[PDB]
């Protein structure tokens, strides 16, 4: 769900 | 040239006296106002981005003509334009497609007038699928794919070690008409941190220009080119890399002062986190270091  | 070499020196200073650091962290990483991106935040076009928290704002992401299946036409992309003594850069930086968007992938290079993709992603990374296969494989027997109302066919490809050149054929099945596509994968990007071989990256950045010298056709210098493609997972981190150095670049033309934070706000004004890490941001500064020395 989220880029990092 | 001995405006190159001190322009050289003072890029390496600020990397010595840690300033490269501190300007990369006063650049918002996203607009403070107007950066809703509304459209790409609909129910129905979830299924869409890869990532949630990476979307394009509204006022430049890239509209497909709608669709009974996509109403808004919405694709993951947005328009990046910047000017450059009178030229003007022109890119598309979008997400790697996943398999439901590979048909809004290549509606959109039709559209866009596309001929040139730069990927800068591996197809998986740490187990993890990072770009969908959108383009078929070399080999006679399979080398084709179609995504809608458009056939793809891989017709050759070159190994360059850091990165691999695939010629693409783009047939629009409704009209018959063709267009052939250049598709320059970056294959080195290590899994964890930046690049340490700087000359690979060059030379891909290198490749780039010269698949702009095949595909240059216009008598005119000034006359409009259309964008380049760039795409990496997400369509920020790799992908603000390759557009910042080839913008950076350019400037060394002119004389015109180099001035990499300003460039890279103009650039996350367009699309949200540009340049995704700071190691990707002083990347960027090694390499304008590195392509100076070898002037």
């Amino acid at each position: 769900p989220q880029y990092q | 040239r001995a405006t190159n070499d001190e322009r050289c020196k003072i890029l390496e200073q600020r990397l010595e006296q840690g300033m490269v650091f501190t300007e990369y962290e006063r650049i918002l990483k996203k607009r403070l106002v107007d950066g809703e991106c509304s459209t790409a935040r609909l129910p129905e076009n979830a299924e869409r981005n890869r990532f949630q928290d990476v979307l394009p704002y509204d006022d430049v992401r890239v509209e497909l003509v709608p669709t009974k299946e996509n109403n808004t036409g919405y694709i993951n992309a947005s328009h990046i334009k910047v000017s450059v003594s009178g030229i003007e850069w022109d890119y598309i930086a979008t997400q790697g497609p996943l398999q439901n968007t590979c048909q809004d992938f290549w509606q959109m290079v039709w559209e866009q007038g596309i001929a040139i993709i730069a990927m800068v992603t591996a197809e998986e990374e740490g187990g993890r699928e990072k770009s969908f296969r959108y383009w078929p494989r070399l080999g006679s027997r399979h080398n084709t794919v179609t995504y809608g109302r458009f056939k793809i066919t891989t017709r050759f490809r070159t190994d360059s070690g850091c990165y691999a050149t695939t010629g693409l054929k783009m047939k629009h099945l409704l009209t018959g008409q063709e267009r052939t596509v250049w598709h320059l994968q970056y294959t080195d990007w290590p899994e964890h941190g930046c690049p340490e071989d700087l000359k690979g990256f060059l030379s891909y950045l290198e490749e780039i220009q010269s698949v702009r010298r095949h595909t240059n056709s216009t008598s005119d210098p000034q006359s409009p080119n259309p964008p380049l493609l760039v795409h990496s997972s997400a369509g920020v981190g790799r992908t603000g890399v390759v557009i910042l150095s080839e913008i950076m670049i350019a400037c060394l033309e002119h004389n015109e002062v180099l001035d990499i934070p300003r460039v890279l706000d103009m650039l996350r004004q367009q699309r949200m986190m540009l340049v995704q890490t700071l190691c990707q941001y002083t990347f960027v500064y090694r390499v304008l270091i590195q392509f100076l020395k070898s002037s």
